[PDB]
């Protein structure tokens, strides 16, 4: 906060971009709070801001580069359907947004004309006490060729242990985990059932110079479009203690300028929720060795694979 | 309504030995019990709170344990410089009960030492005051007990002698005994032979030593 | 021997600090004082939220609090009360207590990750609506919630509790706040039995 | 932390006194102060626990309605005042610290005896007939204490000060003895110096064989 | 005792549900008064005419 | 081809403590090791066999376990009978080498004691044989580290005095030292002043016991 207070007080900045190299989650909250209290936009490109956050507030201006849970779910079930598999199952726990997960899955199953047959939904909680026997019983009861998972990275170890105890990860059978489960591809929870499939954001194909170039280009293009359309420019009050004097003007049209973002013939329009509308997503597979590898890419609503 | 009890009796121990005395709980106190090691001529010191932990600034040569069982001492590999008195108390609920014990005093053990015995008759200056005091003195003996008998003309005397025993010395941990026999002038002048009989385990036979009046 | 511990609270008016101190003094008297000694650091609200976040960091720097209590401001706008302390004194995952927070968007353990409240939220008043409805011979409801987080979550809770009774809400007529022309929605609700 | 108690005193039966236990180690309102009694050969008995910050007080079941436990707000001294009913309560009272007797005070020796102040009587207990014991018997003195020294404190080897014994007349008697080699019976001067502070009695008595 | 260990393993992996019924002879039954280890409910056995 | 190292050489364990001595295994000696302890004047006794067991008629104080890797015991609740000489014996290839080590000992701690210093010249009868011995005697000193030397007309002497130190006293835990200088009759008659100077922990300054020939 003191760094930012010195930043907009020393330099006349209208919009600022940051980069981070840590997986800290609480930082996104304070960046969103600053973007809400201060009318200037705040953009997240790396670090913990890339992790998906729930939703902004009334006067928050915080756009991040991360696909929503619904987009990831749609991509992975499209991949599953492409694999000539119309059978699936639901396994999850008590997590924020898991209700939206299940709702999206059910809605796209019902609206589809394809024969998808869901076989029960698993919602066992690993945080309970003395429920391990019940969890093992539910794991033994449920056995499907295709199963989706929704749990934290820590709970991934528990699920791996209970599955190895069940031993259902033997012959032909699949499993799909989200981006949050994998965490770091270089690391693994020592219990990989060789042949695992997942969909996540790009591991390493978009370097920070190109990302900051794209962000700067988007910001400059939006500023020029705003200056050319409305033939005027806004200016808040650069006061960290008298910010109440910056509410005289309503620079809401800046959001209308930013929601039309595009550069170098790429659909970079920002969703009102905050998630990227048209990002690139990578599929990872687990080979015999203790490592993962990029498999396919998601672009122009198309999936390619070998 | 449950007075703490200390046991067993007296537990004087040799140097380089543990000290373990019982504070068997009669009630069902949750976790509270204390002993509060104390030195006569001083104030008792805090030894344990909660019957399981130790306060800051105290070594780990004394502790305790127990939740529903009898909270007992946990002293081991200690020295002989303490020779302190040990009560035991607890507080099941506070402040209402404040139950305390009576205290199982611990002496200091050593090798048996024979008592050096001496007599002291009136010095002829208490005679005019009307009081006669005859003192039997025992010095540098172990243990504390010493069978002392005052015989006036070889007659048993009871209820007229006062015994005083000193604490263990800081050097040799030896006790001293003083048996003072106080009588009137008329009773003192009616007898001549006054004798002290001293029996101790450090003596092969009891020593009987007498003096006569006016010599 | 008893290590000094600081538990802090931000609350309006000077007077409130007096019973803050009195209550924290009473709390330690209930137990012994040979184990822990309880202290308190207090401050009063102020408009600029950046200043409150800065003072919160300064206080936790100077007090290393075990738990921080946050109050409501006497300057209306009953949304900016747990703005600074929720995410400023939350980086270290330290418990935070709020007393009068009837708003429910703070209950999601995905953004705050550390918040305990002593007043139920509005979803529980929706549950109370359901309990009132349960035996009153009414089974043809019409929800008219406003399009906001404070109302959408209540609507979702109302729906998920109603579907447990194999019943349904006929309409979900929902208008945005602020706009003042809403008449056609009432006509839509008028054309039903 | 520290704790200072009132000085030791003796009073006739049927009187009310007061002793102030003052704590200067911590804040005056942070702990529950109390009172314990240690009579010779009896043990420890609780009397009353009071919080000086609010004057909330509780007393032992077997003592209640016999003495008052007052306090203050600025002098930080708890006054343990007694009543005239006390006749055999001579002991050494202590004030607790945190309801678990954390840091005790220096102690207040309160005596309730019918004997008045009077100087001690010193008698030379001489040796007769190669180590012989000699000493001085201090008898019939009240109140306490009595200090006995040998050769103005120069003689300390073998010096034993016996505990004072109580007679039926409410008076005390003890003996200060020392073992000396028989070669120094006539070649050394042994004088016992006895001092009694309450009666300011200072007596030097020569000890020579009779 | 071997049967008890096998039943412990089997119920630990959820085999003795409501769809798996087990038939055992009289040797496994033993004395018809004690119930060692798990011995899941629903076991049908055959024995000699005892009582 | 196996060497056992015993450290400390003298385990100074105060009365009321522990005493642990290990046997540094130069190699993996299976899991079998042996421990023996001897008091002065008595042969060593088999304490521990197999490095993890206890002998017959054994106390519960000392215990130890290992698998041929620096098999270390621990002896707690030490009494006044402790502080003996300890040796360890490994055995893997029974019988092929049975190599031994060096061993160690231990001592009992106590308060430091001032060395009573005495001197002794020839008694005019030993000099008749042509040889004169002058003796310095130290009585009841702790610790045994007492530094003595001889001054012959204030001249340094070395390599001519033989010193014997007695074992720890059974009563007061004290040592005794005898330093005898042996010279010829002509050498003894060539000097007059003979002094023994002793410095010790309990001495504020060195104490000199001096005498003159023919006096």
């Amino acid at each position: 906060i003191t760094r930012i207070c010195d930043l907009m007080s020393d330099r006349k900045i209208q919009g600022v971009v940051f980069a981070d190299d840590t997986d800290q989650e609480a930082i996104a909250q304070i960046l969103d709070f600053i973007s809400a209290q201060t009318l200037t936009p705040i953009l997240g490109i790396h670090g913990g801001s890339s992790m998906i956050m729930a939703d902004k507030d009334e006067s928050s201006m915080f756009f991040q580069f991360g696909p929503s849970i619904e987009q990831q779910a749609s991509v992975m079930l499209n991949i599953m359907e492409e694999y000539d598999w119309y059978i699936f199952s639901i396994v999850t726990t008590y997590f924020p947004g898991y209700q939206d997960f299940v709702n999206k899955i059910r809605s796209t199953i019902e609206n589809s004309f394809v024969g998808w047959e869901l076989e029960e939904v698993l919602l066992l909680d690993m945080s309970l006490d003395d429920g391990d026997s019940k969890i093992q019983n539910q794991l033994k009861k449920l056995q499907s060729p295709i199963i989706l998972l929704y749990c934290t990275k820590e709970e991934a170890t528990y699920i791996f242990e209970v599955a190895n105890s069940v031993g259902l990860t033997g012959y032909g059978y699949t499993w799909i985990v989200p981006s949050l489960v994998a965490g770091d591809t270089d690391t693994v929870p020592a219990e990989f059932p060789t042949g695992l499939i997942s969909v996540s954001y790009d591991e390493w194909d978009y370097g920070l110079p190109a990302r900051v170039r794209d962000g700067i280009a988007i910001i400059t293009t939006a500023a020029s479009d705003m200056l050319s359309e409305h033939s005027f420019i806004p200016e808040p009050k650069s006061s960290c203690y008298n910010t109440h004097e910056k509410r005289i003007y309503q620079s809401n049209m800046l959001n209308r300028y930013l929601i039309n973002v595009t550069f170098e013939g790429r659909d970079l329009s920002f969703s009102e929720e905050g998630y990227q509308m048209h990002p690139k997503l990578v599929i990872i597979l687990l080979n015999k060795e203790r490592k993962w590898e990029r498999v396919g890419k998601w672009k122009d609503k198309s999936l390619q694979m070998k | 309504e449950i007075v703490m009890t200390q046991s067993p009796a007296t537990l004087s121990v040799s140097p380089g030995g543990r000290a373990t005395l019982s504070c068997r709980a009669s009630q069902s106190v949750s976790s509270n019990l204390a002993w509060y090691q104390q030195k006569p001529g001083q104030a008792p010191r805090l030894l344990i709170y909660g019957a399981s932990t130790r306060a800051t600034g105290i070594p780990v040569r004394f502790s305790g344990s127990g939740s529903g069982t009898e909270f007992t001492l946990t002293i081991s590999s200690l020295q002989s410089e303490d020779f302190a008195v040990y009560y035991c108390q607890q507080y099941n609920n506070w402040p209402t009960s404040w139950t305390f014990g009576q205290g199982t005093k611990l002496e200091i053990k050593r090798t048996a030492a024979a008592p050096s015995v001496f007599i002291f008759p009136p010095s002829d200056e208490q005679l005019k005051s009307g009081t006669a005091s005859v003192v039997c003195l025992l010095n540098n003996f172990y243990p504390r007990e010493a069978k002392v008998q005052w015989k006036v003309d070889n007659a048993l005397q009871s209820g007229n002698s006062q015994e005083s025993v000193t604490e263990q010395d800081s050097k040799d941990s030896t006790y001293s005994l003083s048996s003072t026999l106080t009588l009137s002038k008329a009773d003192y002048e009616k007898h001549k032979l006054y004798a002290c009989e001293v029996t101790h385990q450090g003596l092969s036979s009891p020593v009987t030593k007498s003096f006569n009046r006016g010599e | 021997d008893p290590k000094i511990v600081n538990i802090g609270a931000v609350l309006s008016t000077r007077k409130h600090e007096q019973m803050f101190r009195e209550a924290v003094n009473q709390a330690n008297k209930r137990h012994g004082s040979w184990k822990i000694q309880l202290n308190a650091t207090s401050v009063t609200h102020k408009p600029n939220a950046i200043q409150m976040a800065l003072s919160v960091c300064e206080d936790l720097i100077s007090s290393q609090v075990y738990a921080i209590l946050v109050s409501h401001p006497p300057t209306p706008n009953d949304h900016f009360t747990p703005t600074p302390v929720s995410y400023t004194a939350g980086f270290y995952r330290i418990p935070v207590l709020g007393l009068t927070t009837r708003m429910s968007i703070y209950s999601d353990k995905s953004i705050h990750l550390s918040f305990l409240r002593t007043v139920p939220p509005y979803s529980h008043q929706s549950s109370v609506w359901f309990e009132m409805m349960r035996v009153y011979s009414w089974n043809h409801i019409i929800l008219l919630v406003s399009d906001d987080h404070e109302g959408r979550a209540a609507q979702k809770r109302l729906e998920t509790l109603l579907e447990e009774r194999e019943s349904k809400a006929e309409k979900v007529l929902q208008f945005d706040p602020g706009t003042k022309n809403v008449t056609a929605l009432l006509m839509e609700a008028k054309e039903l039995e | 932390v520290q704790l200072v108690q009132s000085g030791a005193e003796a009073k006739k039966p049927g009187e009310s006194l007061k002793i102030s236990c003052k704590a200067s180690g911590y804040s005056f309102t942070t702990f529950w102060i109390g009172w314990v009694r240690q009579m010779p050969g009896s043990g420890l008995e609780w009397i009353g626990i009071i919080y000086p910050g609010d004057s909330d007080t509780r007393y032992s079941p077997s003592f209640q309605g016999h003495v008052t436990i007052s306090a203050d707000r600025s002098t930080s001294t708890a006054y343990l005042q007694w009543s005239s009913l006390k006749a055999s309560d001579t002991a050494m009272y202590y004030c607790a610290r945190s309801a678990v007797f954390d840091y005790w005070g220096q102690g207040t020796l309160v005596t309730v005896s019918s004997a008045s102040t009077k100087g001690p009587s010193v008698f030379p207990l001489a040796p007769s007939s190669g180590t012989a014991a000699l000493g001085c018997l201090v008898k019939d003195y009240f109140p306490e204490p009595v200090t006995v020294s040998w050769n103005s404190g120069a003689l300390t080897s073998g010096v034993h000060t016996f505990p004072a014994v109580l007679q039926s007349s409410g008076l005390y008697s003890l003996s200060s003895v020392v073992t000396v080699p028989s070669s120094s019976l006539g070649t050394q001067t042994y004088i016992c110096n006895v001092n009694h502070k309450p009666s300011n009695t200072k007596v030097d008595k020569k000890v020579e064989p009779k």
